[PDB]
């Protein structure tokens, strides 16, 4: 159930209009936004409470969207240029495609296989960053 | 020759269909952020975003991606 | 090539270009080219075909007796 | 035509063809000194460096006929 | 443009190759409209180009590792990890010659000292200075840096003479180029020499050949597990030089012939109305630096649009993209065929020679002085010795 | 030996069972070694008897018709290629065979004990084997 | 005796700077090791001989006193060649397990030397030819430090023994 909420707010990323900030459609998809994200820390809260103190981007993901969302709907003024603020704490949504790697045990599998391949050339991209330093 | 060329790589593809997952995720992350980053840039024709090549759409900026990808 | 013509197409510090002269400083790209596109690059292209492992072999010593040629 | 007493294989010797290796180099630097211009145009140069084709001509034709006798 | 049979696998080459398949492809989403011409070409570019690769790549590195165990092949690799026992043994047997009035009375203190790790963690901590010294040498720096950054030269070309003395009368002239880095010490100590006599006589150009001291820094591997695999490449680099120096050397016979032949074609017919482009193919350097465009293949495009309209137009002179098609073909997959097998076999070397210090090493003796994760290149590459 | 090398064993079966007889007459068991080229056939070139022996080490079952198994046939050709399990001869031939079945199962259970019958024969001695055939 | 001499071989020829600076390290390793238990006497008289018998007793009176010798010998290059005294001492060989690090070690070693590698080569075939019992420990080990504890852990094990 949460990986259909991964997968549906990650095309609420790829449906929203760059240019026209408030269209009709982003007016909508800013509703959708607060309903993941209502999910995500749902999901976060139970789960550390069951487990105690990947799961750091989670927690990033949940407090960028709920500090988008509070500093933004309180006050949105009063502060020296924080419309950018709240731009660029939404790029940060950009990670819930990232909630998947884990939650996939296959996909998980060829994460660590590409990291496992970029350890083996790395005496050599050390090399290869000193020759291209001379 | 030709067919078991085809037929051999063709299968290797079907017992990866992960890896070809990862890639197809780091084309839709890099294309989010193209859009939010990168969308609002006027075209100026003179310019490399141009009407055929920008960050105003998913499939406008996956293009633009693909472009880039392919080293041009 | 558009880095090459400046490159070659140079002077001195603070004035402007001059075209063709400087035509020796075309060896800094031959020497470049050999060593990080041709040499270095097909490094990375044999460190991951070369120390590739099995996505997953832990059947039995991984079907101890048969193996690539034996099992297929 | 296939007569013996050749006196010609005894003659690629290692002084012999370390001079057509010498000959082949040299050419091959006259023909890098050539300069193209568009419209019959010749540099000065390069009228000088096609008086050498003759003598290469002559030391490359040499060695076919000294060969297809040995 | 498509118009013919010809034209057409012309521009189906070009976009292959994945030259300006864009301006084509914007061409046909104005004439045309832009809803239907993706699957032309990206169905074009991945199969054509990123597949191609895949099976390029694929049909060279299994040949490649069908090589590698032929008869010949492995009877000069045996020969190589020969001689790889008796450096490695010899070293600890040249380890026990251990000795123990200047002729006598410096010599002795001085080798003591210039040996000491201490005096290693001095050099590379002093030239890491050196390559940080220049690497802040940037456009317009400040006047005080122009100055103190010039003596910072003279302090270190002067203290790596100190050193390079006391490796020199300190543990002999004769016995001072045994060691490959030692000898790279002295390349480059009277090559930054050469750049402080030559900048006086001529300031201006100053390409500055003390930046390659940084090299030493690699040294830094010495303490790492990952000395063997780097140092078993470089010894197998440096076996297999000959062969890597006289292929490279062929490589450079038929850049010259093209070269040479695109003059023939070319020479002196790029004098456009617009002006003569730089990639011409009137004079030999730069007839030799446009087929080095063509074969790294990056712009052939528009150096055979030149020479196309050079001989005609879209015209009786179009028989001239067969230069620029045999050049840009037999160059893409010539040059990766012959540099990844320089890199395959003088790299799977080194993953068999590295794994032959630890298979003796820490397997052999061990248990005489008292698989297993093995990639599918190891694995397969086994069966095939085994045949 | 591979995959490769192991079609031509489906080809060369098709120009002489013609979709009918797939209990095919053992004649061509040597008719069709011939034909083929290493490492599936035996060669039409050198049938020499050390060569062809084996065949005799690939001792074959026969049934009372005289005939051998598509199955049957394909592994005893692949395990003497293969030198997979090949004893030189006796019981200790029939011991690995113990093995051959049972490493069968840890990989593909989804087998019978026919079929692995079928595909680790077991032959009785007493028969006349394909090698004691032409060993006679 | 009480504790058996220690007498070491195997290199090559002694005299020559090769053998006699492997002799001279590894007795290095034996003092300042156990400084304090091994005294170190040098020989010049040939053992197998037996002035000549004038040094044998003076041998035997620092093995009278529990405690351990090493035997800088100059003339004893083989096994055989002293099977016949009743010094009964412990052999350990120093072995090359390779005819090529000889040479190489040999030329590195200065141009003296190079004078004299093919006799240093016969002498070390011949010793490889010996049979491998001939020897009390075997040291073909490279590194100093192996073969040091090798020959400190056999030392010890006598110690331990008497
Ligand atoms: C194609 C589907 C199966 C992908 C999986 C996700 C969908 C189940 C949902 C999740 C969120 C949805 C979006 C949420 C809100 C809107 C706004 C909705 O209304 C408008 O903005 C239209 C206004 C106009 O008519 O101009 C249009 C569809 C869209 C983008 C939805 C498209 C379908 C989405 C991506
Ligand atoms: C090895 C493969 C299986 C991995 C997964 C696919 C990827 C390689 C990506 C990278 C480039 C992507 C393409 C980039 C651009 C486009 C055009 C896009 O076009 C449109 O939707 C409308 C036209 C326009 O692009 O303007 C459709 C998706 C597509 C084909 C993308 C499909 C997915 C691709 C091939
Ligand atoms: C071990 C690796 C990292 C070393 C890489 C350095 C060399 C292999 C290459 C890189 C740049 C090259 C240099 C780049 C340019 C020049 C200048 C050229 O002459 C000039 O143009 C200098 C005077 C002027 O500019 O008029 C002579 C060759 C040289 C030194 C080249 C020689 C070979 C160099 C040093
Ligand atoms: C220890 C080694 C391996 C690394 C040393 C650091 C350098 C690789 C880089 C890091 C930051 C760089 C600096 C970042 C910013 C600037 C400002 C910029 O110059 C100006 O401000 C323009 C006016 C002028 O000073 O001429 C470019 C040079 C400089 C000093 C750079 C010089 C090179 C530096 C020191
Ligand atoms: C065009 C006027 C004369 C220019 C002379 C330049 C000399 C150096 C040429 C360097 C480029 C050719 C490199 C050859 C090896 C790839
Ligand atoms: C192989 C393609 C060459 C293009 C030739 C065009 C011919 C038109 C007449
Ligand atoms: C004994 C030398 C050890 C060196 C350890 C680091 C080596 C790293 C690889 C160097 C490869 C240089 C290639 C240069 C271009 C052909
Ligand atoms: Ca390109």
């Amino acid at each position: 159930c949460i990986l259909l909420v991964i997968a549906a707010s990650s095309i609420a990323l790829a449906a929203e209009d760059p240019v026209l900030t408030n269209s009709e459609r982003n007016k909508v998809l800013r509703y959708f936004d607060y309903v993941f994200t209502g999910v995500f820390t749902f999901e976060m809260v139970i789960k550390m409470i069951d487990q105690g103190l990947w799961n750091i981007l989670d927690f990033v993901v949940v407090v960028g969207a709920l500090v988008a969302f509070a500093l933004a709907n309180a006050l949105g003024t009063n502060k020296g240029r924080d419309i950018k603020t709240i731009k660029s704490l939404r790029v940060l949504r950009v990670l819930r495609p990232l909630k998947t790697i884990k939650r996939l045990p296959k996909l998980k599998a060829v994460f660590d296989c590409v990291v496992t391949s970029l350890k083996n050339v790395f005496n050599i991209l050390i090399v290869y960053k000193l020759f291209m330093f001379i | 020759t030709i067919r078991i060329l085809l037929w051999t790589f063709v299968q290797s593809f079907k017992a990866l269909p992960y890896v070809c997952l990862l890639i197809a995720m780091l084309f839709f992350i890099y294309a989010i952020i193209g859009m939010q980053v990168f969308g609002n840039i006027k075209l100026d024709e003179e310019s490399h975003i141009n009407r055929h090549n920008n960050f105003r759409s998913f499939f406008g900026s996956l293009m633009l991606l693909f472009r880039s990808a392919t080293g041009e | 090539p558009q880095v090459l013509q400046h490159s070659v197409d140079v002077t001195e510090e603070d004035r402007g270009p001059s075209r063709s002269n400087r035509m020796e400083m075309s060896i800094f790209y031959v020497v470049y080219f050999v060593v990080f596109p041709f040499f270095f690059v097909n490094i990375f292209v044999a460190l991951i075909i070369i120390t590739f492992q099995e996505q997953g072999d832990k059947m039995m010593e991984e079907c101890s007796l048969e193996k690539n040629e034996r099992a297929c | 035509n296939i007569v013996r007493k050749y006196a010609k294989k005894l003659i690629d010797w290692p002084p012999f063809e370390y001079m057509i290796l010498a000959t082949i180099i040299a050419n091959c630097i006259v023909l890098a000194l050539e300069q193209h211009l568009p419209e019959d145009d010749k540099t000065p140069m390069s009228r000088r460096l096609e008086k050498t084709e003759p003598y290469f001509i002559g030391i490359f034709c040499f060695e076919a006929g000294i060969k297809i006798v040995a | 443009q498509f118009d013919n049979i010809l034209f057409a696998v012309l521009t189906v080459f070009q976009c292959i190759t994945m030259e300006g398949w864009t301006t084509v492809l914007y061409n046909t989403n104005d004439a045309l409209g832009a809803t239907w011409n993706w699957l032309y070409f990206i169905p074009l570019i991945i199969i054509g180009s990123f597949f191609v690769l895949n099976l390029v790549l694929g049909v060279l590195s299994g040949e490649f590792a069908k090589e590698r165990e032929r008869v010949e092949n492995r009877r000069a690799f045996m020969k190589l990890r020969r001689q790889q026992q008796i450096e490695r043994e010899l070293n600890g047997y040249r380890a026990w010659i251990d000795k123990a009035h200047k002729e006598r009375l410096l010599r002795i203190s001085i080798r003591h000292m210039v040996k000491s790790q201490v005096f290693y963690w001095i050099v590379l901590s002093l030239v890491a200075l050196n390559t940080a010294c220049v690497a802040i040498v940037h456009h317009n720096q400040p006047q005080w840096l122009t100055h103190l950054l010039y003596y910072a030269e003279f302090l270190f070309l002067g203290l790596f003479l100190l050193e390079m003395s006391l490796k020199m009368y300190g543990m002999g002239p004769r016995l001072y180029f045994h060691s490959s880095f030692n000898c790279f010490d002295f390349g480059v100590t009277v090559g930054s020499i050469f750049e402080v006599v030559w900048a006086i006589f001529r300031p201006g150009t100053s390409f500055g050949i003390s930046v390659l001291r940084a090299l030493r820094l690699l040294r830094i591997f010495k303490i790492t597990k990952y000395w063997a695999s780097l140092r078993n490449l470089v010894v197998s680099l440096m076996s297999s030089m000959k062969s890597i120096i006289s292929l490279l050397f062929l490589l450079f016979l038929f850049i010259v012939v093209f070269a040479l032949l695109g003059m023939q074609l070319f020479g002196g017919r790029f004098n456009f109305n617009d002006g003569t482009p730089s990639a011409n193919f009137d004079t030999f350097p730069a007839a030799i630096m446009t087929v080095f465009q063509i074969l790294t293949g990056e712009d052939w495009n528009e150096v055979m649009y030149n020479g196309i309209r050079s001989q005609g137009g879209v015209s009786s002179g179009m028989w001239s993209a067969i230069y620029f098609i045999v050049l840009t073909l037999f160059g893409n997959y010539t040059l990766l065929n012959v540099f990844l097998a320089i890199a395959v076999d003088n790299l799977a070397n080194a993953q068999e020679l590295t794994k032959d210090e630890q298979e003796e090493e820490e397997a052999f003796n061990q248990k005489h002085a008292l698989r297993h994760h093995m990639s599918v290149w190891e694995q397969r590459t086994s069966q095939l010795r085994k045949h | 030996l591979g995959p490769h090398h192991l079609d031509e064993f489906v080809r060369v079966w098709a120009e002489y069972d013609r979709a009918a007889c797939g209990r095919i007459h053992y004649t061509e068991m040597y008719e069709m070694l011939t034909l083929m080229s290493p490492p599936l056939g035996l060669g039409k070139r050198c049938p020499s008897k050390v060569a062809y022996k084996r065949l005799v080490l690939m001792n074959m079952p026969v049934a009372e018709d005289m005939t051998v198994h598509f199955t049957s046939t394909l592994m005893a050709l692949i395990r003497t290629a293969l030198d997979i399990k090949i004893a030189k001869g006796g019981a200790d031939r029939q011991q690995l065979d113990s093995e051959l079945q049972k490493e069968t199962l840890a990989i593909w259970p989804h087998l019978s004990q026919k079929m692995l019958d079928l595909l680790v024969p077991m032959p009785k001695a007493s028969d006349l084997t394909v090698g004691k055939i032409y060993a006679a | 005796p009480s504790m058996r001499p220690i007498i070491l071989v195997g290199p090559s020829l002694k005299g020559y700077e090769v053998t006699d600076m492997m002799q001279k390290a590894l007795f290095d390793f034996l003092k300042h090791r156990f400084d304090g238990r091994i005294s170190i006497t040098r020989v010049t008289a040939d053992i197998s001989l037996a002035e000549v018998q004038s040094e044998i007793e003076r041998i035997f009176e620092l093995a009278r006193t529990l405690q351990l010798v090493a035997l800088d010998a100059d003339t004893i290059n083989h096994p055989a060649q002293l099977s016949k005294t009743s010094l009964a001492p412990i052999i350990v060989y120093i072995k090359i397990t390779s005819p090529k690090v000889l040479q190489r070690l040999i030329k590195s070693r200065g141009k003296s030397q190079s004078k004299h590698l093919n006799v240093q080569i016969a002498a070390s075939e011949k010793l490889a030819q010996c049979p491998p019992e001939m020897f009390d420990i075997i040291l073909d080990e490279n590194q100093l430090e192996d073969a040091c504890e090798h020959l400190a852990e056999y030392l010890e094990a006598y110690w331990k023994a008497t």
